């Protein structure tokens, strides 16, 4: 078969950088390769097709070329919606490329963490679930830990974080911890760091 | 308008069978070839078969070839994929996909995947069906800074996937973040929606969220206070 490549395969870059994706094809395809954005739970766009065809509606900014083998899309100047994965397609046998991920470089932001302790309606069945959000900062990275009466916890919290704010480009990220009504019966703290806090940051309750 | 509604995903035992169907509108379907194509949970696109317009040629991924089989019907302007012998890999998001004019040989006037369904999620497991319990994140002085409160809703233990959530019916989209579903060890999914609003507006608004777990008929409102 005919495998597609992509490189890099993740990039990120601020407003206004010239942007360039590149495709290759593991034999000629001539010109019959197309470009797809995808937005995360949006269904793909097409964005070019035929190497250098902009699809209708398509802004200026986004250009294909290539011919053969090597394969590029340059976003001339890069915009906060364009945060996306791009998937090159040959355009014969319908076969994927493994996509390019974008990101879009900003300043650094801390977060703002604030935390929601178990509801008295879940506590009533027995479990509870103890949120700390993180939100609107950025880069993505960032850590959080969970204190219990000072005790540091594992392995009984998990974390989500959103996509890219197609406006501000920032992140959000919940941590969850999960323990018995049981357990719980036993100050709860939500410690963070990141980049942009001179120092971590503690969030807590009691009771 | 050019349209591809999708129907027929859901969830099914390893080595079980679905049939999913796409109806189309807005075009002439008897001119156009048509395609499968899906996505796993956080993974790439990959094309799953294609058919002509009259069916006279048909194609498949290896990875499918002997398990599934894709069929049309004019008459109706419906796409079918019928999976047979499902396993792990199956587990995707399934995308309708409008393929080459018959007519356009070249594509001087016509472009092939253009327009592409919404999707739709089939599941391979063992594990039952159940619906969320929807738990309020309640505005806090440890849920405040300056001028804005975060308040929110938890949405445990469901699965399969999807889950959907509004507040206040969509007219509040400002500040919303839902975060996308993690898997809990337990075999059940899990996530939380919060959105951050004026802490003033505590008192002249209230909040509600609109919780939506169409595999299992539940829909859920609960507001969520002080």
């Amino acid at each position: 078969d005919i495998q597609m490549t992509q490189s890099p395969s993740t990039l990120s870059a601020s407003v206004g950088d010239r942007v360039t994706i590149t495709c290759r094809a593991s034999q000629s395809i001539s010109r019959w390769l197309a470009w797809y954005q995808q937005k995360p739970g949006k269904v793909p766009k097409l964005l070019i097709y035929k190497a250098s065809s902009l699809e209708s509606g398509v802004p200026s900014r986004f250009s294909g070329s290539g011919s053969g083998t090597e394969f590029t899309l340059t976003i001339s100047s890069l915009q906060p919606d364009d945060f996306a994965t791009y998937y090159c397609q040959q355009y014969n046998s319908y076969s994927f490329g493994p996509g390019t991920k974008v990101d879009i470089k900003r300043t650094v932001a801390a977060p703002s963490v604030f935390i929601f302790p178990p509801s008295d309606e879940q506590l009533k069945s027995g479990t509870a679930s103890v949120v700390c959000l993180l939100n609107n900062f950025y880069p993505r990275e960032a850590k959080v830990q969970w204190k219990v009466d000072n005790a540091l916890q594992s392995g009984n919290s998990q974390e989500s974080v959103t996509e890219q704010d197609s406006k501000d480009s920032t992140y959000s990220l919940s941590s969850t911890l999960t323990l018995s009504k049981a357990d719980y019966e036993k100050v709860y703290a939500c410690e963070v760091t990141h980049q942009g806090l001179s120092s971590p940051v503690t969030k807590s309750f009691n009771r | 308008e050019v349209q591809l509604v999708e129907s027929g995903g859901g969830l099914v035992q390893p080595g079980r069978s679905l049939r999913l169907s796409c109806a189309a509108s807005g075009f002439t379907f008897n001119d156009y070839a048509m395609h499968w194509v899906r996505q796993a949970p956080g993974k790439g696109l990959e094309w799953v078969s294609g058919i002509s317009w009259d069916s006279s040629s048909i194609g498949y991924a290896d990875s499918v070839k002997g398990r599934f089989t894709i069929s049309r019907d004019n008459a109706k302007n419906s796409l079918y994929l019928q999976m047979n012998s499902l396993r792990a890999e199956d587990m995707a998001l399934y995308y309708c996909v409008k393929g080459r004019d018959y007519y356009d040989s070249g594509g001087y006037f016509t472009v092939a995947f253009d327009i592409w369904g919404q999707g739709t999620m089939v599941t391979v497991s063992s594990a039952s069906t159940k619906g969320p319990s929807v738990f309020p994140l309640a505005p806090s002085s440890k849920s405040t800074s300056g001028g804005t409160a975060a308040l929110g809703c938890l949405v445990k233990d469901y699965f399969p996937e999807p889950v959907t959530v509004s507040w206040n019916s969509g007219a509040l989209t400002s500040g919303v973040h839902t975060f996308p579903a993690v898997l809990q060890s337990s075999g059940l999914y899990s996530l939380s929606s919060v959105v951050t609003v004026p802490s003033s507006s505590l008192g002249t608004q209230t909040y509600i969220c609109n919780v939506n777990h169409k595999p299992s008929n539940t829909k859920v409102d609960k507001k969520v206070e002080p």
